[PDB]
């Protein structure tokens, strides 16, 4: 706010108040919210499956 | 040729090679012969059931 | 023997039958059922729990979402505020592995996660807009050097490296990607093994004689 | 056939499994604070079985 800080990097998703308020760089890398899960182990049961 | 895997193509045409060498050395060389008619027609069923169910 | 053989014959193809159709019904279930929940569609699902961190990008974005696919999940976490959300990164990752829980998270820190650790899956991924960079208050030109360093950087092959190696880490087990709905090996051949065993033990009989 | 659509369905139902289904039926008290939960607050499933 009060221009203490020339540069600022760090994570931040470029916003709509975030680009109002800075005129930020060209995105470093290009992402987004993504889901997360448990990996689906695989239940063997065994050479006698039939 | 999709619901059976190609190793297990592999190992059905072995396994039947196998069981014709089988009873060709059997004859050669009643019991044993209805017990390997016996798992024979166990295995043909098995493999046909899977088979069917796969690709239902 | 006409009966005897006729009953035989019409109890193997009953027991065939049968076998054939609890097959058929178990690999039916089994496949018409996704692996994964449905891929970034966790609504009409309402079983598996999912949210994500509390007052965070992701918990902002789904506020101000207005879409079908995620107004239900906004709906769900705000319902279930003090359960899905949680305060931090390493706390919803941990809740994810010891329970059946959905977590909703930045692509390079989920990326980064489950090249940490390979018990862990990102399912759909780039959902939402948005990207990192650096920034000035002011119309400085001097970002405006910046964003031409940043071109120029990835106009040759250096920015790939150096991202790869700082999210590398230790290596991970190999997986599958596009498997077909063959059986598997172990899956079949316990018959294989009990055919084995049959004729072995046929030979062993036939030879003791 | 039948042992499919025997076995498609959960043995128990669930929070899920009422709201995809139709043989199996459903209420609570006429908005005994139930269905007044169920009409607001627009969960998919919980949009299904309201409607
Ligand atoms: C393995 O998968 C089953 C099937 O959904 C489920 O119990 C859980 O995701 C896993 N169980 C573990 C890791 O004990």
């Amino acid at each position: 706010i009060d221009h203490k800080a020339d540069l600022a990097v760090a994570p931040l998703a470029i916003t709509y108040v975030r680009e109002k308020v800075i005129d930020f760089s060209k995105p470093f890398m290009t992402l987004g919210i993504s889901i997360l899960y448990r990996k689906p182990n695989g239940t063997n049961p065994g050479v006698f499956s039939f | 040729l999709n619901p059976l895997s190609p190793d297990i193509w592999m190992y059905i045409l072995l396994a039947y090679l196998g069981v014709s060498c089988v009873l060709f050395v059997i004859a050669r060389f009643a019991l044993s012969t209805r017990i390997v008619g016996g798992i024979w027609w166990f295995f043909t069923l098995i493999i046909i059931s899977s088979y069917t169910a796969n690709l239902a | 023997t006409r009966i005897v053989g006729g009953i035989w014959w019409f109890f193997t193809l009953i027991i065939i039958s049968s076998y054939t159709a609890n097959l058929a019904a178990f690999l039916t279930v089994e496949r018409m059922e996704s692996p994964i929940d449905s891929a970034d569609d966790l609504a009409k699902q309402t079983k598996i729990e999912y949210g994500a961190v509390e007052d965070g990008a992701t918990m902002t974005f789904f506020k101000k979402s207005k879409i079908s696919t995620y107004d239900k999940m906004w709906a769900f976490m705000s319902s279930r505020r003090q359960s899905v959300l949680v305060k931090s990164n390493e706390e919803g990752i941990q809740r994810v592995l010891t329970s059946d829980y959905a977590f909703l998270m930045e692509s390079t820190t989920i990326e980064f996660v489950t090249q940490r650790n390979c018990n862990l899956t990102q399912i759909g991924g780039l959902i939402d807009s948005k990207g990192y960079g650096v920034g000035t208050p002011m119309g400085s030109p001097y970002r405006d050097k910046i964003t031409i360093a940043i071109l120029q950087l990835q106009e040759e092959g250096k920015l790939h490296m150096m991202k790869e190696k700082w999210w590398r880490g230790n290596g991970c087990p190999e997986e599958e990607s596009k498997e077909a709905s063959a059986l598997g090996v172990q899956n079949i051949g316990g018959i294989f093994i009990v055919l084995a065993a049959g004729l072995v033990l046929s030979v062993f009989v036939a030879v003791g004689e």
